[PDB]
């Protein structure tokens, strides 16, 4: 029968700093060959501290955003005070817990600022289960990212490779990198790619074209 | 997936692997399976993950309104009862609970091990887990209730390592921590790429 | 006190109730019905008398019987009467249906009256001033009974409410003694029904209804006049 | 299926002046025998029984929820129960479950409360009375069942004639299945007397 | 000005119909008890029974458990409610929590559940009143109050009734931890302040004690006589 | 199990067989199918026995309540109407076929009962498993205007050649007149198909089987 | 006269929520202090007669790890408020994942101050006071039946509050620290009461950051009384 | 697949439990007691899917614990019997079905012990003996070729021996530990536990 | 004007039942029953509201309800208000039985339908009952059994009962006549044939306007006895003898 669930594409890939955090999602959306729109930016600023992208079946990505949008206020209105990355990372595995039952597909990645001013990972599934993270890969482009990432971030799969902190311009080469070769690959990959990066001044945002096909 | 606990002379071992994955595909090694529901509890992360984060958090809902109140001690009976009945609402909904009650009772050690059937019950060791077939053979027949807690931290993590040796899902950080009197007390965190020279000799 | 408050029923500081005891006194102000047990049959002789000669009497009937072997009379007040019909022509018809079979009118005086109790015991609002008189056919033994608003069923070989109740139960008293002759017993029944009637009597100012063993059959003034007075 | 998932025969055969009702004691899950004590037809009332046959919980269950609504009607008015009442009584909550009815065979066998006239009757699983002046017929092998029983029941039959008719009848239908066996009761009632008697049957 | 009392409080910010009621509990049946670091007592009497009756009947103290009594005061009526109200809620504090009945649970049931009888016009409040007699667990002792208001208090001793304060003045020499070293003598005392109290004729007497975490048994008049014959011997030796 | 009907000029004349089959062998022997609506109204059941005998019944107990308090003859239209409501709530989750037809005094009237409640107005109806042969009877034999004991003998002709044109079909059959002022029905009328006789009688008597035990509980 | 409780007044305004406060007059006295190191409040416990047992009525009672709390007027319907809000700090505890603000525990309980429905059929007139630490540092709130909220410096309650607070303002140190804020509980602690003071006659609730919870502990009242 | 001893004396009922919950190979609590005691002269005795078995095991527990002391006595054998029967008769048409096996053992003092029969499917039935399990087979073999209803508790145990011993001829499960019990006038005792050698 | 306003829902205002005093009052009015104390059986009375002759008396048992067929009841008050009594008591002995397949123990039967009328005394302002009936029985622990029901929810069932107020006369003889281990039940239905010839205003103890119901233990049938005035009209007599021979003394 008619199906709630589909894959609208996208590849979200987000990598916290130390005191930074860096959000790169393509904004290709498109099913098969046909491209929906070229620009569809995948990444959604909550506020100044947090921004979250959104994957997988978009119907639900719009909901589950404009929900915490309303209920951003909420909390707002209520105690004169930002909400805290805890408290966003929380209330939506409770969200989805409560619809476990059917709940919405969405892939998210939660990156930013936090209390003390430092990024964060989380990893969000449909179940609502998530962990901090320094670095994290979602989307279906992730194959190929993720031992690449390991790769040259987390120095894995090599021998005698130091760990060296990555500055802010060496994570945007990076994510930059393992793009190109996932572009290469992932029909859904490609057009611009939107990459937001969360500072301590505020919020900045690229544009990277690829491939039209 | 391993996870193994078990009650000896002090407290309750607990000791899981933190590889968490889909298939044979990498995807994030630092998933925590053993979660701290209280500074004198520990909880289990097994099958849902959201399922036993709920369902203890749910726990500490109740525990912690009735200890605010009171501060009276809490038999097990107590998380048995109320936990079992509400997740038996849900039995053949798709919600799977695979995590096993950690702490100290008053009286002494004790471990308990809950299902998402509806199976529970209190025993000397529990392990659940897809290497977990391994951990029972290593384990077991060396496993004595009056060995000691240097001991058992030898040979919980060697059981992991006879299963994260070669195996799909298991691997990653052992989290291991030790229940005393006073509650559970932190250890080590030490990864599976560790676990290869330290045991093998 | 007061101190019984309603729901179901009023308060009195001695006996009975208040309130609705100025309904059972407009009970008394109501239609007069006689009412006959003879022998094999049971027969019931109201009294209904138009206000104007515009009137006719085909139209408003006061006997409505609800089963073919049960008839049925009203002693009392207006269409809390046609309620209780309508009710009795689902309640009676209802347990007929339950078993597929009448079943003696012991149990129907029994089932049929236990809703009529607490329709007419149960706060109301505005009180009902109905009574009635059960009839049917049982068994081969008829029966006569006597029900009213505070819920209390009767048993009467020949009974009387509204007008002659004071005069015509004494009257049934004394000269009715035990089980007497059928038709003997109608003719001293009705000649205290004329007691306080008016004297007037034709066809339309009275009518009697007849519960037969082989069932229920309902009169009309033709008949009710070319049988006598005086029938019998 | 939930029929011979507990097993059981009931045949309800009505004599002259008197009415007849037996049942198997045979109660088992499928194959595997349990107990030869389990009770299936029970006392209603006076002079009058009912047969019941299917899913054990069926039979317990009906004649717990037959027997409330019967003191209820009994306590109410002192006398006893017409069987065509008591046919409707049971016709009428076997269909207040129109999709989830309970599986069994009720069959009706007692004296009217008022004369000695017997009366038999038998229900469908979903409530529908299926009227028999006196004989039934069951069994598992055919020709015996239709067969036999046409010049063994007669018009008019003595508890006599009556017990030795449907002995051979509950020995040919019965035992000859491998499964089947293990006694079978019978029940025949008088107006003057009740009379219990048991069928002789292998053990195998 | 003053529209006497139904739900909402009264100008003075007091209520009417709740110190309305609790004139019934002193014009209820009285009672009694004492507690000590192992066995408790009590007593209730008041029966007013004349021995032609069925005694049975009359009988109104009962247990929840072995380790939780009830004792109560007033009318039976609302009282046996009460009775069945706390066995649904005990039975559930059986099923739930395992453990055995703690005093602090009970009786906030029992209390918010009185709180919300005297609320709604609606339900009838409560015109009674009891006390909880019973052991905390390793036998430490237990015994609490109940308030027409649904407020619970825990006292060292019972006293209720008639001379509230004149029998709590006697339960002062009641604190010495002689009382109650032997179960001798505190049944000895008990009859002692009970004898104050309305007639004391030994006939209606009723007193139950539990020792320790055991199920108390009423005592009859076989050791009720003898630990009577003691209380006479120390009232004849004291001078 | 076979019902029909026809309209006549003075009445209408119902008919159906007596003969239950469950399976390959009949069930019930003798049982009546025709179920009381209303005085001048009769139903014939068929299909699923229990659904319909109370369905018949429901339907009579709205009109019984609708008719003695209105105190005239009920309409056929009236019956019809409450039959194709029910059936079109449950939407064929109970099985009825049924024949409709009484004699009101807007004259005869008859109704093919469909188990969806879809009715028709035709002189002549037939339902059931043996309504092939019963049809065609109707069909070729019928007209407007048929006499009273031409219609009674189309009717029992219609009703054995549908009996022996149905496996399940046998035993009595039916014949009930339904007309203004005469109402009749008279059953059993004749058995058009009969069961094999044996070729022998066999008697069984004491001696070849025992008794176990017996128990004795006297009565008033 | 004709007095329509929640009905307005001829005049008009609400009576039977004066009356409330006057249900404030009949509770024991609590009187509190907010200090910057800390929070220090006391009451009475008013024993009625020795069976009483000091711990079994308490007019302080914490409603979250970080909240302390004191009750006012009557008991039941403070503990009812009480125990309710202490499973709002849980739920707060769950989606947001961080404790429960004093603030925020005030609408709380302000939303659900006047129901007119089946509570809040009577009104409940007991006062909260709220205690604890926020993440501004310690705070003390004082409420009433009626919902009112007013950040207070020093709050009292009770029988002798208007007698209370007489004394306490101009006592009241604001930007001192707890150490002058014990002797200055004792002050109108020994000024309010008319019998001996020992620890089962009164008790004493300090919540403070750094050293909590504290809340208070057992025989920590007599060291004061010798302190003097 | 499990089954415990259901036989029925005159004056005592003898009952075995096994006390082996493990699944698939290893064995993971060897000390489980499955025997829940409702009151002195009633036993509960329960197989299934757990959840099932605990709820049922808690329900009729607390439902006679509440009727003991409300009017001073146990439920009758009988009465107790049907009472779990209503929870049964619901769990027949259910959202939610459960699933049992065994049945209940008790015993009365004016009637003395009596054993009732429990299903999943509320059926009831009275036996002397029943055989539940994959052993149903290798229990009937031994038990009707000799059985005394009238043997005493001790030699009870006595016959039940040649069942322990024959609960492993072509099976390969193990469940070494057993736990016995037995009813009297007294009320439950405890029996000594037999452990079986794996080689 | 404290206690004048209607209310039936809270209690008056010094601790005493407001309507349970009221309730009383209408127990006392046109009320009659006994008991007495009968080994190896039970003995009941029970008195015709209306002595016309022109009655049927096809109700059989009126005053005395049959609600089991080991238990009976006694009812005395407005028999409208008892009719819903009748019939939700029987039902709920009935889904006892129902359940247990166990005759209902009176212990917890007879303070079921207290409970059930303390409801409609307590909350909703609804209308006490202000009918008083009896209970008898037999049980397989305390075996005989006697409770009597009041509105009030605390029950006045004992081993004997007044009813209505008119029988305080009886009460003082009761006592005095009180005792135990003696039956012959005839003994007490002497003793109650006293109790209405001279304690209750109707002298003669006429026989068509009161009625005798007794219970004699019988396993397991336990026959209820409607006697009804059959042997009664002896027991006149036989009253009226004992009364010609006492004459003979002085």
């Amino acid at each position: 029968r008619f199906s709630p669930y589909v894959f609208n594409g996208g590849t979200i890939l987000a990598i916290a700093g130390e005191d930074f955090a860096i959000v790169a999602s393509d904004t290709r959306l498109s099913e098969g060959f046909s491209i929906h729109t070229r620009d569809s930016p995948k990444c959604y600023k909550l506020t100044d501290k947090t921004v979250i992208g959104c994957s997988g079946f978009h119907g639900d990505c719009l909901t589950l955003t404009k929900i915490i949008e309303a209920r951003l206020k909420m909390y707002k209105h209520s105690n004169n005070k930002a909400m805290t990355t805890g408290a966003i990372a929380a209330m939506l595995s409770t969200i989805l817990y409560s619809r476990r039952f059917f709940p919405y597909y969405v892939y998210n990645i939660i990156g930013g600022l936090d209390e003390e001013g430092k990024g964060a990972v989380y990893s969000f599934d449909p179940v609502g289960s998530y962990q901090r993270d320094s670095f994290k890969a979602g989307g279906s482009a992730s194959a190929m990212l993720q031992p690449l990432l390991d790769n040259q971030v987390g120095f894995k799969n090599m021998q005698n490779v130091e760990h060296v902190p990555l500055s802010l311009d060496r994570a945007m080469r990076l994510v930059k990198d393992v793009f190109i070769s996932a572009a290469e690959r992932d029909v859904y990959t490609g057009d611009a790619l939107r990459i937001c990066i969360v500072t301590k001044e505020g919020i900045r945002e690229e544009t990277v074209s690829l491939r039209k096909d | 997936t391993t996870t193994l606990a078990f009650k000896f002379r002090h407290g309750v071992i607990v000791a899981a692997d933190s590889r968490a994955t889909a298939g044979a595909y990498i995807a994030s090694q630092t998933v925590k399976k053993v979660i701290e529901i209280n500074p004198y509890l520990l909880g289990t992360m097994a099958g849902g993950a959201a399922d036993c984060s709920f369902w203890e958090r749910l726990l500490a809902r109740q525990c912690r309104i009735y200890e605010l109140r009171n501060k009276e001690r809490i038999s097990v009976a107590a998380a048995s009862k109320l936990l079992a009945n509400m997740v038996y609402q849900y039995k053949g909904m798709g919600l799977s609970m695979g995590t096993m009650i950690c702490g100290w009772d008053k009286r002494g050690p004790g471990l308990y091990y809950v299902d998402s059937e509806g199976n529970r019950i209190s025993g000397a060791t529990f392990s659940v887990g897809s290497g977990s077939v391994y951990a029972y053979g290593v384990m077991d027949r060396g496993y004595s209730y009056d060995l000691e807690v240097e001991q058992a931290y030898d040979l919980a993590r060697r059981a992991i390592y006879q299963a994260t040796y070669r195996d799909a899902y298991s691997g990653g950080a052992v989290n291991l921590y030790h229940v005393r009197e006073d509650g559970w007390i932190r250890v080590s965190s030490d990864n599976v790429a560790d676990l290869h020279e330290k045991y093998s000799g | 006190e007061r101190g019984y408050s309603f729901s179901l029923t009023t308060f009195s500081p001695s006996g009975k109730l208040v309130q609705i005891e100025y309904a059972l006194a407009a009970v008394a102000g109501g239609a007069p019905s006689v009412g006959i047990k003879a022998a094999n049959g049971v027969v019931l002789a109201t009294e209904k008398k138009q206000k104007s000669i515009l009137y006719d009497e085909r139209s408003v009937h006061k006997v409505e019987p609800i089963t073919k072997h049960i008839g049925l009379v009203y002693s009392g007040m207006g269409p809390d009467y046609r309620v209780l019909v309508h009710r009795a022509r689902k309640l009676a018809q209802q347990y007929y249906l339950v078993y597929q079979e009448p079943i003696p009118t012991a149990q129907l005086v029994q089932r049929v009256a236990s809703v009529m109790q607490e329709y007419t015991q149960s706060g109301g609002v505005r009180p009902f001033g109905v009574s009635l008189l059960i009839c049917g056919w049982n068994e081969g033994r008829p029966y006569l009974f006597q029900s009213d608003p505070s819920g209390a069923y009767f048993a009467w070989k020949a009974t009387a409410m509204g007008k002659n109740y004071v005069n015509g139960k004494t009257f049934l008293e004394k000269r009715y003694n035990e089980d007497l002759e059928l038709e003997d017993a109608i003719h001293t029944a009705i000649l205290t029904l004329k007691e306080s009637f008016e004297g007037q009597m034709t066809e339309d100012n009275i009518e009697v209804g007849i519960c037969n063993e082989a069932g229920f059959r309902r009169l009309t003034p033709t008949e009710v006049k070319d049988y006598l007075a005086a029938i019998a | 299926s939930i029929m011979s998932y507990n097993g059981g025969a009931v045949m309800a055969m009505k004599g002259k002046n008197c009415v007849a009702i037996a049942a198997d004691r045979r109660f088992g899950i499928q194959a595997q025998m349990v107990t030869t004590d389990f009770q299936k037809i029970f006392p209603m009332g006076d002079r009058l029984y009912i047969g019941l046959a299917g899913l054990a919980t069926d039979v317990q269950t009906v004649a717990q929820r037959l027997k409330f609504r019967l003191n209820l009607y009994e306590l109410k008015e002192g006398r006893q129960i017409k069987p065509y009442t008591l046919m409707s009584m049971v016709a009428n909550l076997l269909y207040e479950k129109r999709f989830g009815p309970y599986y069994t065979e009720p069959v009706i066998a007692g004296l009217d409360p008022k004369t000695f006239k017997p009366f038999i009757c038998s229900l469908d699983l979903i409530g529908c009375p299926m009227v028999t002046d006196d004989f039934v017929v069951s069994g598992t092998c055919a020709e015996q069942m239709y067969g036999m029983c046409e010049s063994l029941w007669e018009p008019n039959m003595d508890p006599d004639h009556l017990f030795e008719t449907i002995s051979q009848a509950m020995l040919n239908a019965v035992d000859r299945d491998a499964v089947s066996g293990m006694g079978v009761i019978v029940h025949i009632i008088e107006k003057d007397k009740i009379t219990t008697r048991t069928l002789k049957a292998r053990m195998d | 000005s003053y529209d006497r009392a139904i739900t909402v409080f009264s100008p003075d910010g007091h209520l009417f119909q709740v110190e309305y009621a609790q004139e019934a509990v002193k014009k209820g049946s009285t009672a009694v008890g004492v507690r000590g670091r192992d066995i408790v007592v009590l007593g209730v009497e008041k029966k007013s029974v004349a021995k032609l009756q069925d005694e049975r009947t009359v009988r109104k103290i009962c247990a929840l458990d072995d380790n939780v009594c009830m004792a109560f005061a007033g009318l039976t009526a609302d009282a046996r409610i009460v009775i069945n109200r706390a066995r649904v809620e005990c039975q559930s504090h059986r099923l739930t929590v395992e453990d055995p009945v703690t005093v602090e649970y009970i009786t906030r049931y029992i209390a918010s559940l009185k709180q919300r009888y005297t609320q709604s016009n609606g339900r009838r409040p409560f015109g009674i009143s009891a006390l909880i007699v019973g052991f905390d667990f390793d036998g430490t002792p237990r015994l609490y109050q109940t308030d027409p208001s649904g407020t619970y208090h825990a006292w060292k001793a019972n006293a209720i009734g008639r001379g509230a304060k004149s029998v709590r003045e006697f339960l002062e020499k009641n604190y010495t931890d002689e009382a109650i070293e032997t179960d001798d003598l505190t049944i000895k005392l008990v009859i002692k302040a009970l004898l104050e109290v309305v007639q004391s004729g030994g006939k209606n007497i009723e007193l139950a004690v539990m020792r320790r975490d055991q199920s108390l048994k009423i005592l009859n008049p076989e050791e009720i006589e003898k630990y009577v014959a003691e209380i006479e011997k120390e009232k004849e030796e004291n001078e | 199990t076979t019902i029909a009907g026809v309209v006549y000029k003075d009445g209408i004349v119902l008919g159906a067989d007596t003969r239950a089959t469950e399976g390959m062998v009949v069930a019930d022997k003798n049982c009546s199918k025709i179920h009381f609506i209303s005085p001048n109204i009769y139903c014939c059941g068929a299909g699923t026995a229990a659904d319909t005998d109370m369905t018949t019944q429901l339907i009579s107990s709205n009109l019984e309540l609708h008719s003695l308090s209105t105190g005239r003859l009920p309409r056929v239209v009236t019956a019809n109407r409450m039959l194709k409501q029910m059936l079109f709530r449950y939407q064929g989750y109970i099985g009825a076929a049924l024949v409709l037809g009484g004699v009101d005094v807007t004259g005869p009237h008859l109704y093919s009962i469909y188990p969806h409640g879809s009715t028709d107005k035709l002189p002549y109806v037939t339902m059931g498993s043996g309504s092939l042969a019963a049809m065609a009877v109707f069909e070729d034999k019928f007209r407007p205007d048929m006499e009273e004991e031409e219609a009674k003998n189309l009717v029992s002709e219609a009703i054995a050649a549908g009996i022996f044109n149905d496996l399940g079909s046998g035993s009595n059959i039916d014949l009930c007149v339904i007309s203004k002022n005469k109402l009749d029905f008279l059953r059993p009328y004749t058995v058009p198909n009969k069961k094999g006789t044996r070729l022998g009688r066999y008697r069984c008597e004491k001696g070849t089987t025992a008794v176990l035990t017996e128990k004795i509980t006297p009565l008033e | 006269y004709d007095r329509g409780v929640n009905t307005f007044s001829p005049e008009g305004r609400l009576f039977q929520v004066e009356y409330a406060i006057e249900a404030i007059k009949l509770g024991s006295t609590a009187i509190g202090i907010q200090t910057s190191e800390g929070v220090c409040l006391a009451v009475e416990k008013r024993i009625t007669s020795p069976l009483m047992e000091p711990s079994s009525i308490e007019k302080i009672v914490e409603i979250d790890a970080h909240i302390g709390c004191a009750m006012s007027g009557l008991i039941a319907d403070a503990k009812t408020l009480i125990d309710k809000a202490r499973v709002e700090t849980q739920n707060h505890w769950f989606t947001y994942n961080e404790t429960m603000t004093v603030e925020s525990v005030t609408q709380a309980v302000s939303n659900l101050a006047l129901q007119f429905g089946e509570e809040d059929s009577r009104p409940f007139g007991v006062a909260l006071l709220f205690g604890g630490v926020d993440e501004k540092g310690p705070q003390l709130f004082h409420m009433d039946p009626s919902g009112t909220f007013v950040q207070c410096d020093a709050r009292a309650i009770g029988s002798a509050s208007e007698g209370a607070q007489s004394s306490l303002q101009e006592v009241y140190h604001k930007s001192m620290t707890l150490k002058e804020a014990i002797k200055s509980s004792l002050i109108i602690l020994k000024q309010v009461m008319e019998e001996k003071l020992n620890a089962t006659n009164i008790e004493l609730a300090t919540v403070q950051p750094g050293q909590n919870f504290h809340m208070f502990t057992k025989e920590e009242l007599e060291e004061v009384i010798k302190d003097i | 697949m499990e089954y415990l001893i259901g036989i029925q004396g005159p004056d005592y009922v003898l009952v075995a439990s096994d006390r082996v919950a493990a699944s698939n190979i290893v064995q993971m609590k060897d000390d489980h007691d499955k025997m829940f005691k409702m009151s002195e002269k009633i036993l509960l005795l329960c197989v299934g899917e757990a959840g099932d078995t605990v709820q049922f095991a808690e329900y009729i527990q607390k439902n006679v614990q509440l009727y003991k002391m409300r009017n001073g006595y146990e439920l009758s054998p009988t009465a107790a019997a049907n009472f779990t029967r209503r929870n049964l008769a619901d769990c027949l048409r259910s959202r939610t079905p459960y699933h049992v096996n065994l049945l209940l053992a008790g015993y009365d003092e004016h009637e003395g012990p009596a054993l009732y029969y429990m299903d999943y499917l509320a059926a009831l039935a009275k036996a002397p003996f029943a055989a539940h399990g994959y052993g149903a087979f290798l229990t009937l073999s031994i038990l009707d070729r000799y059985y005394t209803p009238t043997i005493s508790r001790e030699r009870a145990v006595e016959l039940l021996r040649k069942c322990l011993e024959e609960l492993q001829k072509r099976f390969i499960l193990n469940l070494p530990t057993f736990s016995v019990r037995i009813i009297d006038k007294n009320g439950i005792h405890d029996l000594d536990n037999i452990s079986f050698p794996k080689q | 004007s404290r206690r004048y306003d209607s209310r039936t829902t809270i209690f008056s205002p010094e601790g005493r039942l407001y309507q349970v005093e009221y309730a009383m009052e209408a127990i006392g009015h046109a009320g009659t029953c006994l008991g007495i104390l009968a080994n190896d059986g039970v003995l009941l009375a029970a008195e015709r509201r209306n002595i016309h002759k022109l009655l049927d008396e096809v109700f059989f048992s009126e005053k005395i309800y049959k609600l089991n067929e080991d238990m009976a009841c006694s009812v005395a008050g407005i028999t409208s208000d008892a009719n819903v009594l009748t019939n939700e008591l029987r039902l709920i002995a009935q889904r006892y039985l129902l359940q247990y397949q166990e005759p209902i123990p009176c212990e917890q039967l007879v303070t079921a339908l207290c409970d059930i009328k303390q409801a409609y005394t307590q909350f909703g302002g609804k209308r006490p009952f202000g009918v008083s009936l009896l209970y008898i029985g037999w049980d397989k622990h305390y075996g005989f059994q006697l409770y009597q029901s009041d509105p009030s929810g605390n029950y006045g069932g004992w081993k004997a009962t007044c009813i209505g107020n008119n029988s305080a006369a009886a009460v003082s003889m009761l006592k005095q006549d009180y005792k135990e281990g003696e039956m012959t039940l005839k003994s007490a239905l002497a003793l109650a044939i006293k109790v209405l010839n001279k304690t209750m205003d109707v002298s003669k103890l006429s026989a068509e306007k009161v009625e005798i119901a007794t219970l004699t233990r019988e396993n397991g049938k336990t026959v209820i006895r409607v006697l009804k005035q059959k042997e009664v009209e002896q027991l006149i007599k036989k009253h009226e003898e004992e009364e010609a021979k006492a004459e003979r003394e002085k």
